[PDB]
RNA sequence: GCUUGUGACGGCCCGUGAAAAUCCACAGGAAGGAAUAGUUUUCAUGCCAGGUCGUACUGAUAACCGCAGCAGGUCUCCAAG
RNA sequence: GAUGGGGAAGCUCCGUUUCAAAGGCCUGAUUUUAUGCAGGCCACCAUCGAAAGGGAAUCCGGUUAAGAUUCCGGAACCUGG
């Protein structure tokens, strides 16, 4: 009957990341210390990979491929759930409460992101994750 | 005598229509592709006031089919028809109040409006508030359609001319009195300069031709054929009778 | 008669009214039952239907408007869509 | 209190224009004047602009409608016929 | 009691020829001429102000940053965060639905 | 293979707008 | 025209390459309820702006005097 | 309190009460770009130039029009006890 | 109120986007020289019409027999590059 678990895929609907795709890391139902409201702890996509065509040079295909993570503490109410879902266990350990409030750690929270985000990426798998939503 | 004034309207100079305020000319779409093959839905934006004009206008915007960018259009909005609403026209359009349809694709006795007299000229009939036609018969041979007019009369038109299902909004307007000379005033003030009207037997012989006179009269009769010249037409033109 | 059941299960069970507090019992998956006014805008109902088909809770179309809705629960004001928690 | 018997909200008119015309004002005056229900937002928030527009406080849907009333009697039955004509031409 | 004059040759009290009365710190009254007050950005779907933009005539808004004249999200300068979130909503429910009509 | 994908265009009416066509036949000389 | 406060920023303007003049105003103004004092202000003449330092303390306008650059014209009142 | 500016509201219409130049934002992603190096002149500072015509005074019981230094006519702003 | 066109013996009349093959700024291509030559973009198609409508940007002090928001002193702002 509960839906937003580990591996839910939402999008974001408030917050410089409204119509951005997340997925759900840690969730937290019941407030916290700080942020006293429902929240999940998520990781999404801030700049999508462009079409790639056949066309396309070795050179400007990497370079089409790139995609920019980020790391949110959302509300609840911010957040619209999906029914697709992606495993999160390559990089579950390190986006975690205390990865927040260091403005170093964050960084390289990113970064371990971005490497999975690109090995999903290739071999073409979570392919509705990937596109951005039109609107 | 001199020129009298009806026959001064037709030179145009201060009896020209006052269009400043008007929101643009109230048409349908141009007939293409999609209209008499398929359908293409619209959105209302927004419903307007147009001065001048009783009915009010519904401002509806279509895709352009052979270029990437918006087309917007001036309807004479229907009752019912609300802000938000989708709009189909063509062909292979449903039977629903806002939608535009030609006359071959309704059953009998449906209430159409902005009718067409022939494909493509953008709607001619039923365009005053309040007004509609009935669709009465059709004739699959030939490709005709009878229906009824607002005042009573019958025409025959062909099927492929377009019309939209309703009636036009804004009825009942003329149930109420103006009541009082200064609403007559701002009515033709945003319309013409047809208003207040001296009577002609209040004129002098050289105006018109009921002027003058001991006593305030006509002196011939009223009904004036239809063979009569400008300058003679003045009073009720070819009238099969008269009185109450 | 879904107005004498729904008269019922105000007195002896556990509801909900209004929007906000209706797609908080979905989340929590704590509802087993949501009613729907006609007059609502279909994408705030579409919406609904999301959230339920997710927690998989059975959903119910209210044959009125939301003034009528209020009127079965039993309210001097208008209501959108109604949850059930628990049965009575 | 009471203030006027029978003239209502056409006492701005005085003692001119007769009372025959000045009763069918009122009747329409009324009318247009009137709060109405919204089908939209179920609230009675619905309040004329220019003749033949309604729009909703609340919702901000305007819908067009009759000169005095959202919705004439004629119009009415339009949407009857239209309904009925639109099930047998579809099943 | 002191009385003051247009300092321009236009003599009509039209909108482009609106007066304030100050006092200068020579110690006399003296008009001061004031241009017409800007209007808020308005919402591109609602019509509603905008909030955080700036309200200026039209040909200041190319003297003043980018940054006065945004919001950091989609959409930020023309519409407001309202018809933004409903403009999302709208779009991934419906095409949650053509994906179940096509099937 | 695994980054192209097969997005196909609805010509139809009321869909994608339509390609550019040889319109000589409709050519106002 | 513009008000500067930190003293870092002061000295930089002497020796920016575009300043030739300044000028030193000594204003004697009283306390919020005592005796008065002397207050000193340094304007920098810049070539769109001009710079104003505004100092209460009299011990410290002493020694910013001197640590003026010798190539820039200062007007003293 | 007076004059005036402005804000949120309310009444009224079969009357619902200009246009264009011009300026900005957003959607879109064509191109262009880093490692011994580049882009930003929408952040700050610094450099140069900005032509042509009008500009005095009266604006009225004497500077305008009425044969005139004519009790006539002629648009408007500021307004003390 | 021109043009394209159509009227009129003609001085000229109609008409203003009209039954017209109606035009030019982003560059790429070229280091013979200046712009010929390749894609694509856009078809809006003269001009005149407000010293009270729209509109980029200045204030204070001082100065003359007679000028100043224009000169002097000080302090700002806008456009183009
Ligand atoms: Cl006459
Ligand atoms: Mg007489
Ligand atoms: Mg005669
Ligand atoms: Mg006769
Ligand atoms: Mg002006
Ligand atoms: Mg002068
Ligand atoms: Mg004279
Ligand atoms: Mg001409
Ligand atoms: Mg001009
Ligand atoms: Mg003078
Ligand atoms: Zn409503
Ligand atoms: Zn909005």
């Amino acid at each position: 009957a509960k839906f937003l678990k580990a591996g839910k895929v939402a999008v974001v609907v408030r917050g410089r990341y409204a119509g951005k795709k997340v997925v759900i890391v840690k969730p937290h139902d019941e407030g916290s210390k700080s942020h006293p409201f429902g929240h999940a702890l998520v990781a999404g996509i801030e700049r999508y990979p462009l079409k790639v065509t056949k066309k396309h040079g070795a050179k400007k295909v990497a370079k089409r491929t790139k995609i920019k993570p980020f790391i949110k503490v959302v509300n609840y109410n911010h957040l619209l759930p999906t029914r697709y879902t992606l495993d999160v266990e390559a990089f579950k350990s390190v986006v975690s409460t205390e990865t927040f409030e260091q403005p170093s750690q964050r960084e390289e929270a990113k970064k371990v992101v971005k490497k999975a985000f690109e090995e999903r990426h290739q071999a073409g798998k979570n392919q509705w994750f990937f596109s951005k939503l039109r609107f | 005598g001199r020129v009298i004034r009806n026959q001064r309207k037709g030179a145009g100079s201060i009896f020209t229509s006052h269009t400043r305020l008007r929101q643009g000319a109230a048409k349908l779409r141009t007939l293409d592709y999609a209209e008499r093959h398929g359908y293409i839905r619209g959105i209302v934006k927004q419903i307007v006031h147009d001065s001048g004009r009783g009915a009010p206008l519904a401002k509806v915007v279509f895709r352009d089919p052979y270029k990437y960018r918006l087309r917007e259009e001036i309807f004479i909005a229907n009752e019912g028809v609300h802000t938000g609403q989708f709009i189909y026209a063509g062909k292979k359009a449903s039977l629903n109040v806002g939608n535009v349809l030609p006359l071959g694709s309704v059953p009998e006795g449906t209430i159409v409006s902005n009718v067409e007299e022939k494909p493509g000229d953008r709607g001619a009939l039923a365009r005053a508030s309040g007004n509609y036609v009935i669709i009465i018969g059709h004739n699959p041979d030939e490709n005709k359609t009878r229906v009824r007019l607002p005042s009573g009369a019958k025409k025959v038109i062909s099927s492929d001319a377009r019309g939209v299902i309703g009636v036009i909004a804004g009825g009942g307007r003329v149930d109420k009195p103006l009541l009082k000379a200064g609403r007559a005033f701002h009515k033709y003030r945003l319309k013409r300069n047809s208003w207040p009207k001296t009577r002609g037997v209040a004129m002098n012989p050289v105006d018109h031709p009921h002027g003058g006179g001991n006593h305030q009269h006509i002196g011939k009769a009223s009904t004036i054929s239809r063979g009569a010249v400008s300058g003679q037409k003045a009073g009720l033109i070819a009238a099969r009778r008269t009185g109450l | 008669s879904i107005n004498q059941k729904l008269a019922l299960v105000i007195k002896s069970g556990k509801y909900t009214l209004g929007y906000k507090s209706t797609v908080k019992s979905l989340r929590q998956g704590k509802s087993k039952l949501i009613i729907i006014a006609a007059n609502t805008p279909v994408l705030r109902k579409s919406e609904l239907e999301y959230y339920a088909m997710l927690s998989k809770t059975k959903v119910y179309y209210f044959q009125g408007g939301n003034n009528e809705l209020g009127t079965a629960v039993g309210k001097l004001f208008r209501v959108g869509v109604v949850s059930i928690l628990e049965a009575g | 209190a009471k203030r006027t018997k029978k003239v209502g909200i056409t006492g701005k008119y005085g003692v001119r224009y007769g009372s025959s015309l000045r009763r069918q004002v009122k009747k329409l005056e009324i009318q247009q004047h009137a709060r109405y229900d919204c089908s939209f937002c179920g609230k009675k928030t619905v309040k004329r602009g220019a003749a033949g527009i309604w729009t909703c406080s609340c919702c901000k849907k305007t819908v067009a409608g009759g000169a005095y009333t959202v919705s004439t009697a004629a119009a009415a039955t339009v949407r009857s016929t239209i309904r009925r004509l639109r099930e047998m031409v579809e099943a | 009691a002191q009385r003051v004059t247009f300092r321009r040759r236009n003599p009509y009290n039209t909108r482009s020829n609106k007066i304030k009365v100050v006092k200068t710190p020579g110690g006399i009254l003296r008009a001061q001429h004031v241009k017409k007050l800007a209007t808020r950005p308005k919402c591109g779907d609602c019509g509603s102000a905008l909030q955080g933009i700036s309200t200026l005539r039209p040909r200041q808004y190319a003297t003043v940053s980018k940054t006065h004249k945004t919001v950091s999200r989609a959409y930020g300068g023309s519409r407001c965060a309202n018809c933004v979130k409903e403009r999302i909503i709208r779009a991934f429910l419906i095409e949650e639905q053509k994906i179940v009509k096509k099937v | 293979n695994p980054l192209t994908h097969s997005t196909p265009k609805n010509f139809g009416i009321g869909q994608a707008v339509q390609p550019k066509r040889n319109l000589s036949r409709y050519v106002k000389w | 025209a513009r008000e500067i406060t930190d003293i870092k920023q002061f000295l930089e303007l002497t020796r920016r390459a575009d300043v030739k003049t300044a000028t030193v105003k000594i204003n004697k103004k009283l306390n919020k309820a005592g005796k008065p004092f002397r207050q000193t202000k340094f304007k920098v003449r810049g070539s769109s702006s001009l710079y104003t330092l505004v100092i209460n303390d009299a011990g410290k306008a002493k020694k910013l005097i001197q640590s003026l650059p010798p190539t820039l014209k200062v007007n003293r009142l």
